RNA sequence: UAAAUUAUGGUCAAUUGUUAGUAUUCAUAUUAAUUUUUUUAAAUGUUUUAUCAUUUUAUAAAGGUUUAUUUUUGAAAGAUUUUUUGUAUAAAAUUUUAGGAAUAGUUAAUAAUAAUUUAUAAUUUUGAUUAGAUUGUUUUGUUAAUGCUAUUAGAUGGGUGUGGAAAAAUAAAAAAAA
């Protein structure tokens, strides 16, 4: 918005200048990993734990915190859901897609995510494995998809899993997949024990964008 | 509560409550009445909630600064004492 | 309720309340809800002022490679009826997705044919509503549909290409709503225009002796209703409006 | 919190009103959403004593000592279609009796069109289950002479609450697509003689003379002697 | 409708319909054995009217 | 007034389900060993078997098994119309059918009348056609229905369908077929290529 | 009501009078203005001790100032004579 | 959101919720009783203390006799007084401010010191609830209605800033020769 | 069960996410302990920045102690290249010769036009400030990396003599960069981070070796102890790698 | 290393046993308590709602804890045409038994690792862990007084995890959407 050009056309600006000095490190300090509150919060890089009044220079970001979004299919106890996992690395500045699509294969820690080949995509157009962020203009701020094989085939029953509400679960397909480390049949504890979201939850139409009534 | 009448509309049903709130348009219009009334109540209440907020505020302001004034010469003082001994020191 | 801060709760991996990503299914009559009044604008600017991609003077040619890179979100209008080369032809005669297209069909061109064409590796989509007539809107001269015959032979194609099963956003339509005004009103005053000396300007309002017909007297309704509208929250209508004015409802 | 009553005006509990805004409350639940409802519970209740004295039999008793007498059957099928409008007419049960499924007819249920409220359902198409009777209902709602841009699932169409008329000029086949009906402001250029508007946003109907006499025989200013 | 409720074991009466949970909640435990199967000749055979008016109808 | 609080949040909207408490307990052993007895009980399967971890309702494969192993009556079809009529529940009585259907099935049903139970039998299936599946008749409907109670000697159903036709359904009844079942025209219809008057007794005085 | 409210006010006299407690916040400070009778740091009642002594919070602090001039002998006749009973000033 | 709802002591939303001004002692024989005006939170606890924001009196209900004042010839006076404490910047602050809510014997009270008007279920049965009628209501309303910006100012004063600053004060208040 | 239900290392929000997105949304997933992995562990440091304009320029001459004959240091150097590349032999371009080792004071610009004028000026300023300062006793141990991990070198510990460089230094800096403008790729009021560089990536040669050196190779000499050594001759070298096969000496400086 | 006054100020410290050679807080005293007496408590049916459902209604059962108990606003308050924010879960002090010994899903680093990651680990004689007794840091009694001597009660794990927060299975005396 007007938060990116202003930051960008001052970083601009303050490349250009002929006469700096450049800054002292005494006087720039880094950040605290120590600071009250249990939790350890993750900051912007401009940002400090502690109060810093004055406004330090700008900085070109040599590493860019890329998120890259998947779906994924949740179970719920009434049935699949189709949601958005993010996964989110560290690319340095220059790197390439190849590399960017190396380091988020490394990255996620679901079983479910990486299985088949996945491109990289910006509003529905692929990006080229070959060139560089710099050339596609990425930034944090950018969304970046990642399209799956078989994800122009989900509109179909066969690819989209099949819960066992509707569906035969059979001694075939127990021994195999998210269906074997679900745990189908009701243990005491009740194995693996999944959210669950009830069929009434969006009335007889299910979530959209749209209201539909 | 809300008061459920006895020529609100009957709901025949054995597996639940015998009498729905539905309202016979009578009912309807006279609610519409006494709630009509409990407004010219509220209104003169909720002004009043606003009155006095600024009236808190107002005080607040004038009370506050009278005590930043005796405060800030409170600790002005005390400053020029501790710098004092420090030049004796 | 607002949104609350961040998530704390449950571990990330697990995804646990979330609300589902809504994701546009080709092959339902869902597909043409969402894309439907947003085509009606579109084309409501291409009435209007110009919009550099929305004409094309014949079928955009890429090769399989460069495929996906570049046809997903492109939107463009022909004149005649040509279907693009590699597509499989699904025609839309289910009554239920047709429905979507009323408004377009009534308050601007007819439409006269609905087109799912799909590419034969399958995991593209092309979207080809075919127009008849001129347009039920005026036409500016400077205006980027004054550049097509189909408009203003008389049968034209507005074709949008789209990868399938994604969410209802990277189908691009919502850099379409750029609102430029219709000339035609003030048409009548310019220089240019002849009519402009049949106008009469009306400075003072005319005496009137009578006051408006009154309304006829209010019948209370006869059956049962469900009690203030105002106390249950619901708007005017259960349509529009807001819940302090109650008009409109019963009473 | 978007759209109170009053304002926040907290001098009662009940100031506020049986719902604190038309957005639900708690996030996690979306059903809580505010809507125009309908007594459900009256209104589904088919009356049995219809199906006194009549001898049904059911879908899977095929057998044939099971079944009957043509004439029995023929008024236990008539004693079963008054069991099904014994309430009053589901949109399904109309549309089916109308040309094209009744598209483009206006559907209005009863309540909409009496007092100062004003509201009816243009037809734009219809799902029919397996179920006659049920099923699913599309179309415009035209409130006030203010009609919707897009069609929209019209709700309740189960609850037989339902009536319309039949009108030649407005069937659509098949074939073309039901236009949305013009919104008297925009469209068609407002005229009085075609249209006049029962109630505008802040008007209010007058007091029934009825209603008065009756509520102050209550509150005891005019007497009132068995 | 009090009284209606009072029938459950509800701890609060709180107008929320609450059944109880016998020892023996299904069929097979309560000693009732499969459904018998239907003799099928037994059911078809044509019924009196129908005798009656295949008698007038050869008439 | 709701259930919330009192059972597990996937039960929500629950409805029609009998004594739900039971699905509660089902991870318990004893509870668990019960269920597979009563889907033993209930049949259609190879191995012991129990419904999956938090489902109420029985899965929709299970019940459509169940459905579709449990023998139709009526072993015995002799009449044309009684196959048809078999064939008739199988395909628009199916477990969750979304097919429904034409009033030309209905013809092509009622056309196959000769016994007065095959009357009974086509006379059940237009009740399950108007009352059931709402679906609107033709104007040929009457004629064929009309026929039909002339094939097997009784009128008496016809004009129980003329003197209220609005609950049965038929829109359109030609004055000539009022008449016919009123007594006024001896003959209900001419056939054109016969150019005699039906029915033949009628035709009697046209010889 | 509103209306006819203000105007029967406005036109009785008994009213235009202020009404301390209908008109403002005293204090609006969750401390007090003065200090008031609280125990001390010795824990001595407020009975007991007087404020303003050595508890209390501190006061603070070539040629010839300001101060030199206002300042003269009392050996020479002062400005305006003054009657000062002798006893007085003894 | 209890599983089992206590039944006896129920309330609105969940607790603690939105602070009310309440009057409560402990009970006891009639003679000695005593209340107090408390702003707490909706919902309580064993012991009132565990949620009590601020302590706003003491109300004793017993009329009683003035003999702090000397005895008074004045008819009025000699009438039974009854005696309560309010701390009324905590009041303006919880009410106002904070934006409390009343049960109403404490309306009552602070309706007779004239902090309030008289509350809602005050009756005098004699008269009935009022009527109304859309058109006569409209014809007063347009016989008498203020200026806009009278009433605009008439809000500004009320609501917003009271304290504003005439002429003089600026004159008063802005730097003389040496920065001026 | 062996620990923590939630492990504390595992307690992590991200506020450079936007606020009710993990909530409702989607959920976001990273390793967030490579990033909070801190700049002990990784073996960075932080280097007196360059202002954009100097920072376009290449360094041409700079500051140098030169490392005696019979070093410490060297043999402890040439022992870990031999293990290093008896370990992964991929290193042996990345790697500095022992003959080029010499401790790096600072980094200086000079153009080549006022050069004759700019060298016998510092020359002199140098050894007005070097005047006083006898020779210098300094402590290696423990490896670091510049430039994102493309210059691996061996720090100098602050527990001797070095305090004098840093006055020694900042001394020149306040000389060099002060008084007559000469470019020092840092501010002169700041102070520059001596170091003996080991392991570097050209340029040139990024496109074979790769972006960063793999912290495999060093990770166990990371805080190996290098050794004493004391320090007589301060050289201002500019850099040629062909003329004697050290670095070309265009001044020089003796502490005594 | 000098006295002081413009004179009682800055608001009350005040102890009561008739014993039996002598040494040592020890019977019989007063005050406070238990012995000791029906003048302050109380009965069951919580309540709406759109109907077999869904909205409202969050700390008195027991068990015995001494390095111990700690937290948000997303609910309501709450004002308004739609998005909006950040702050929290962590700690420090005070901890009992006449005669006193070892404790253990175990420390720290790595990390959304490891029922077999790496290490010269952690608690203890400055009194641990088990085990007894015990409801923790404004409440009483005695007394001229540093003391001695009381203070209830209320947070008891998980197992489709709902909810803003588990405080969720009789036992009010909290008006709970006209
Ligand atoms: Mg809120
Ligand atoms: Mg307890
Ligand atoms: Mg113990
Ligand atoms: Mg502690
Ligand atoms: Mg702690
Ligand atoms: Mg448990």
């Amino acid at each position: 918005g007007h938060y990116q050009q202003e930051a960008f056309e001052a970083r601009k600006r303050f490349e250009e200048s002929t006469t700096y000095p450049g800054p002292i490190r005494a006087a720039t300090p880094g950040d605290t990993r120590f600071y009250s509150g249990s939790l350890e919060s993750i900051l912007h890089d401009t940002d400090r734990h502690y109060w810093r009044a004055v406004t330090d220079d700008p900085r070109v970001q040599h590493l860019i915190p890329l998120r890259i979004r998947f779906k994924i299919f949740t179970w719920v106890t009434s049935g699949w859901e189709q949601r958005m996992q993010v996964v989110q690395i560290m690319a340095p500045k220059d790197s390439t897609i190849a590399q960017v699509k190396d380091l988020v294969i490394v990255e996620n820690q679901s079983p479910y995510l990486c299985v088949s080949s996945f491109h990289l995509a910006i509003d529905g157009k692929e990006l080229d494995p070959q060139k560089t962020l710099g050339e596609y203009g990425i930034t944090e701020q950018s969304q970046i998809d990642a399209i799956e094989q078989n994800d122009h085939l989900l509109h179909r029953d066969d690819e989209r899993p099949r819960d066992w509400t509707v569906d035969e679960i059979t001694a075939e397909d127990v021994k195999r997949s998210p269906y074997k480390e679900m745990e189908m049949q009701p243990l005491q504890n009740l194995a693996p024990r999944y959210e669950a979201r009830p069929k009434g939850y969006f009335g007889r139409t299910y979530y959209s964008g749209m209201k539909q009534s | 509560r809300q008061i459920r009448p006895y020529y609100n509309l009957p709901s025949k049903s054995e597996h639940g409550r015998k009498m729905t709130g539905f309202l016979t348009p009578y009912r309807h219009w006279m609610w519409k009445q006494n709630e009509l009334w409990r407004n010219v109540h509220e209104a003169q209440f909720e002004h009043l909630r606003r009155v006095y907020k600024r009236q808190w505020l107002e005080s607040f302001r004038v009370n506050a600064d009278e005590y930043i004034y005796k405060y800030n010469i409170t600790k002005a003082a005390q400053l020029a004492q501790w710098e004092c001994e420090m030049k004796e020191q | 309720s607002r949104r609350f801060r961040y998530n704390t709760k449950f571990p990330a991996l697990v995804s646990y309340n979330k609300l589902p990503w809504e994701v546009v299914n080709h092959e339902t009559p869902q597909f043409h809800m969402h894309v439907a009044p947003h085509y009606e604008q579109l084309l409501t600017l291409a009435a209007s002022s110009p919009v550099p991609h929305i004409i094309g003077s014949k079928h955009i040619d890429v090769p399989r490679e460069h495929r996906l890179r570049l046809l997903p979100g492109m939107l463009y209008l022909l004149d005649g009826d040509t279907l693009p080369g590699e597509f499989t032809i699904n025609r839309v005669l289910d009554p239920t997705a047709l429905q979507y297209y009323g408004r377009l069909s009534s308050q601007i061109v007819t439409v006269e044919a609905v087109r799912m064409l799909v590419p034969d590796d399958l995991r593209l989509l092309c979207n080809c509503i075919t127009f008849k007539g001129p347009l039920h809107l005026p036409v500016a001269p400077y205006a980027s549909l004054a550049s097509l015959r189909g408009a203003s032979s008389n049968c034209f194609t507005l074709y949008h290409f789209v990868r399938p099963n994604r969410p209802p956003k990277e189908l691009q339509l919502e850099k379409y709503y750029i609102h430029a005004p219709c000339v035609a009103p003030l048409s009548e005053f310019a220089s240019n225009s002849d009519e402009r000396g049949n106008w009469r300007p009306r400075l003072q309002a005319p005496k009137r002796t009578r006051r408006a017909t009154p309304l006829p007297a209010y019948r209370p309704p006869q059956s049962y209703l469900m009690g203030l509208a105002e106390r249950l929250a619901v708007v005017p209508g259960g349509c529009f409006g807001r819940r302090s004015l109650m008009w409109g409802h019963w009473f | 919190r978007a759209d109170p009553l009053n304002g926040g005006s907290s001098m009662t509990l009940g100031s506020k009103g049986s719902k604190l805004s038309p957005e639900p409350h708690r996030r996690r639940m979306p059903w809580t959403a505010a809507k125009e409802y309908v007594p459900g519970v009256v209104l589904n209740a088919r009356d049995k004593m219809v199906l006194d004295g009549v001898q049904l039999l059911d879908i899977e008793s095929i057998d044939r000592a099971s079944q009957l007498d043509p004439l029995e059957v023929l008024r236990a099928v008539v004693a079963t279609r008054e069991y099904n409008i014994s309430t009053g007419k589901n949109i399904f049960q109309l549309a089916s009796q109308a040309t094209y499924n009744g598209r483009g007819q206006r559907f209005y249920r009863k309540e909409w069109q009496e007092g100062t409220y004003d509201k009816y359902v243009t037809l734009s198409a219809i799902d029919f289950d397996r179920d006659g009777n049920k099923g699913t209902a599309y179309g415009y709602i035209t409130f006030h002479g203010e009609t919707t841009t897009r069609p929209v699932q019209v709700d309740f169409a189960d609850v037989p609450g339902w009536y319309m008329d039949f009108v030649e000029e407005r069937a659509v086949p098949f074939t073309g697509i039901v236009p949305p009906p013009p919104s008297i402001g925009t469209d068609v250029p407002v005229d009085p003689h075609s249209y006049r508007l029962k109630a505008y946003p802040y008007y209010d109907a007058p007091n029934p003379p009825e209603f008065v006499e009756r509520l102050l025989k209550d509150r005891g200013v005019l007497p009132d002697t068995p | 409708e009090w009284l209606y409720y009072k029938q459950f074991k509800t701890v609060d009466y709180s107008y929320r319909v609450i059944p109880e949970l016998p020892e023996k909640y299904r069929p097979h435990q309560s000693g009732i054995d499969q459904a018998p199967l239907p003799d099928y000749r037994e059911i078809n055979k044509m019924p009196q009217w129908a005798e009656c008016e295949e008698r007038r109808q050869s008439k | 007034a709701s259930l919330r609080y009192r059972r597990p949040y996937w039960m929500m909207f629950l409805k029609g389900v009998d004594n739900w408490k039971i699905y509660t307990v089902i991870q318990q052993p004893d509870h668990q060993r019960t269920e597979m007895l009563y889907q033993a009980w209930l049949g259609g399967l190879d191995r012991p078997y129990t419904r999956p971890k938090c489902m109420a309702n029985q899965p929709l494969w299970l019940s459509k098994k169940r459905h579709m192993l449990r023998k139709e009556r009526l072993d015995g079809p002799e009449t044309p119309l009684e196959k048809y009529v078999l064939e008739w529940h199988k395909k628009f009585h199916s477990f969750q059918g979304t097919e429904r259907p034409t009033p030309d099935d209905l013809h092509t049903a009622l056309d196959l009348v000769e016994r007065p139970l095959d009357l009974s039998y086509a006379l059940q299936l237009l009740g399950q056609c108007r009352n059931l599946n709402n679906i609107r008749f033709a104007k040929e409907t009457f004629l064929v229905f009309l026929e039909a109670c002339l094939r097997v000697g009784r009128r008496d159903c016809a004009e129980y369908a003329l003197e209220h036709a609005e609950p049965l359904g038929f829109w359109f009844i030609d004055e000539d077929h009022r008449r016919y079942l009123q007594g006024e025209q001896t003959w209900y219809k001419l056939s054109p290529l016969d150019n005699l008057y039906y029915p033949v007794e009628e035709n009697a005085k046209l010889n | 009501f509103r209306d006819v409210e203000e105007r029967r006010h406005s036109r009785d006299v008994v009213n235009e009078l202020p009404n301390p407690w209908y008109d403002y916040v005293a204090h609006a400070l969750p401390f007090p203005d003065r200090d008031a009778g609280y125990p001390d740091e010795y824990g001595d009642l407020g009975q007991w001790r007087a404020p303003g002594g050595p508890g209390s919070p501190v006061r603070g602090p070539r040629g010839y100032t300001a101060e030199w001039r206002d300042l003269r002998n009392p050996m020479r006749p002062p400005e305006f004579p003054t009657p000062w009973e002798r006893k007085y000033r003894q | 959101a209890r599983a089992v709802i206590k039944r006896r002591s129920p309330q609105l939303w969940g607790a603690p919720g939105a602070p009310i001004i309440r009057m409560r002692g402990h009970h006891v024989v009639w003679k000695f009783q005593s209340y107090d005006l408390v702003v707490e939170h909706t919902h309580k606890r064993r012991n009132s203390d565990i949620r009590l924001l601020h302590y706003l009196g003491k109300h004793c209900p017993h009329p009683q006799k003035s003999l702090w004042s000397p005895d008074t010839p004045v008819a009025q006076d000699r009438h039974l007084f009854m005696l309560t404490t309010v701390d009324i910047d905590a009041f303006k602050y919880w009410f106002g401010v904070k934006r409390c809510r009343l049960s109403m014997k404490p309306w009552a009270l602070l309706a007779k010191a004239g902090l309030l008007p008289p509350s809602l279920t005050q009756n005098s049965k004699i008269m009935p609830k009022p009527l109304f009628d859309k058109e006569s209501l409209m014809r007063y309303y347009l016989a008498n209605r203020k200026d806009e910006d009278v009433m605009a100012r008439e809000k500004y004063l009320n609501y917003e800033n009271s304290m504003v600053k005439t002429e003089e004060e600026r004159a008063a208040e802005r730097p003389v020769a040496p920065y001026l | 069960e062996r620990g923590l239900y939630f492990p504390i290392n595992h307690r992590i929000v991200d506020h450079r996410i936007a606020p009710g997105v993990t909530v409702e949304e989607t959920d976001v997933q990273s390793r967030y302990r490579r990033e909070l992995r801190t700049n002990f562990a990784t073996g960075e440091t932080r280097q007196t920045i360059a202002p954009p304009w100097s920072a376009r320029e290449r360094p041409t001459h700079f500051f140098s102690l030169r490392l005696p004959s019979r070093n410490s240091v060297t043999l402890r150097v040439k022992e870990m290249h031999n293990h290093l590349l008896f370990s992964h032999q991929q290193c042996a371009p990345m790697l500095v010769s022992p003959t080029k080792l010499h401790i790096t004071l600072g980094v200086m610009t000079i153009p080549e036009n006022s050069r004759e004028e700019l060298v016998k000026n510092i020359q002199q300023s140098m050894s007005e400030t070097f005047a006083c300062v006898q020779p210098l006793q300094l402590r290696f141990r423990g490896l670091g990396t510049f430039d994102f991990g493309r210059v691996l070198f061996i720090r100098v510990v602050p527990e001797a003599d070095f305090g004098r460089l840093e006055r020694a230094v900042c001394d020149i800096r306040r000389r060099v960069g002060g008084v007559l403008g000469v470019d020092l790729k840092g501010n002169p009021h700041d102070s520059y981070v001596p170091h003996v560089t080991v392991a570097k990536i050209r340029p040139n040669q990024r496109q074979q070796l790769g972006d960063t050196i793999p912290q495999s190779l060093w990770a166990d000499y990371q805080h190996h102890d290098f050794g004493d050594v004391t320090l007589s001759t301060v050289d201002l070298c500019r850099m040629k790698g062909s003329p004697d096969g050290y670095y070309h000496t265009e001044g020089a400086v003796h502490l005594s």
